[PDB]
């Protein structure tokens, strides 16, 4: 995933002047007499504003193609009769009946020598770590969004 | 009506984003030794990383965190300097060792080597001389003290 | 990058030598010192 | 595909104030009597 936070301030100071001419006219009459006018306003007006706010955003963005990346734990064993040197297995690896990549082991998953009987890693580590895909150990194994 | 106006503002924003895939880079120091009775040339650890059951990933290192000689009882780097760098996990020392989002909050398997015989002189060679054929066969026929 | 002299060090060194082939020529491949190294400290003394 | 969400809130704060000045003059007559005025406003 790409996950992000954007947080910052802001503030805006803002001044307005203004003059607006007014020139009106009216006519009555009373009955039962007539009177008319005719006003003319003047009016200056300064004004003056001054915002200040703060804003927060948190992001997240994905790419259903490389959705996640996978990282196995494996244990290799042999039960036949001879010693194996420079183990090196491929990997189905099957979600529904569908298979996600097939990895041939590259050095750092690889095995040394394999005493018939034994283990690798042998009998005493934790099982070991089958990272990445490609024949270079850079590119880690990737599945689809819906996956 | 005329009226004017004239605004002025001044914006700041700090922003951080985040890959919850590489959210951070690993950097080892180590310290190889050897305890047995022959000199190990060309050594190359592969370095199983656990964290809470699970492995991170494993490195064999490249020709950076590689140890020319380790003559017996001696140590790479040798007892005078600080721990190497184990920096990167791929064959070419290009990219460090990542770890999830999630894992950010929180040994040692086979050694490949060579050893080191006469070809047509007093000439010594190491290119060819693997010891990681013969350890199977030892181990097998020997015990360990 | 907020930060005696230990930003300096310098472990083995790998290289090579140069012996005769079949005439008075030179070859400097396959003449890695590296394999003579762990052989000579353990039989000598450093002076 | 690349897909993404931005969500944020946002908060802002804003005062103003304000003078206005008012100058007027009206001129009225009545007929069948005249009468004339001028007034001054001042708001702040």
């Amino acid at each position: 995933e790409h996950a992000s936070t954007d947080q910052g301030k802001t503030v805006s100071r803002a001044t307005t002047n203004s003059k607006t001419e007014s020139n009106t006219a009216g006519v009555s009459v009373n009955v039962g007499n007539v009177t008319t006018n005719y006003s003319h306003t003047t009016d200056n007006s300064t004004a003056v504003q001054d915002s200040n706010g703060e804003s927060w955003n948190t992001g997240l963005s994905i790419n259903k193609g490389e959705s996640a990346y996978i990282n196995a734990n494996v244990r290799y064993y042999n039960t036949g009769t001879a010693p194996m040197y420079k183990v090196t297995p491929t990997t189905n690896l099957v979600l529904d009946g569908d298979t996600l990549s097939t990895i041939k082991a590259q050095e750092n998953q690889i095995g040394n020598n394999l005493s018939p009987g034994d283990t690798y890693p042998k009998k005493g580590l934790s099982p070991l770590a089958l990272n990445t895909m490609d024949q270079f150990s850079s590119r880690l194994i990737p599945i689809n969004y819906d996956q | 009506s005329t009226a004017v106006q004239d605004s002025n503002g001044e914006s700041w924003n700090t922003g951080l984003s985040i890959n919850k895939g590489e959210s951070a880079y690993i950097n080892a120091n180590v310290r190889y030794y050897n305890t047995g009775t022959a000199p190990m040339y060309k050594v190359t650890p592969t370095t199983n990383l656990v964290l809470d059951g699970d492995t991170l990933s494993t490195i064999k290192a490249q020709e950076n965190q590689i140890g020319n000689n380790l003559s017996p009882g001696d140590t790479y780097p040798k007892k005078g300097l600080s721990p190497l760098a184990l920096n990167t996990m791929d064959q070419f020392s290009s990219r460090l060792i990542p770890i999830n989002y999630d894992q950010l909050k929180k040994e040692t398997t086979q050694v490949s080597g060579n050893f080191g015989t006469k070809n047509s002189s007093g000439q010594i060679v190491t290119e060819g001389n693997s010891w990681s054929d013969y350890i199977s066969q030892i181990d097998s026929i020997s015990a360990s003290i | 990058l907020k930060k005696k002299q230990i930003k300096l060090e310098t472990t083995q060194v790998s290289g090579n030598f140069g012996t005769k082939n079949s005439s008075g020529q030179i070859v400097t491949e396959g003449n890695s010192w590296s394999d003579y190294i762990s052989q000579i400290d353990s039989i000598s003394a450093s002076i």
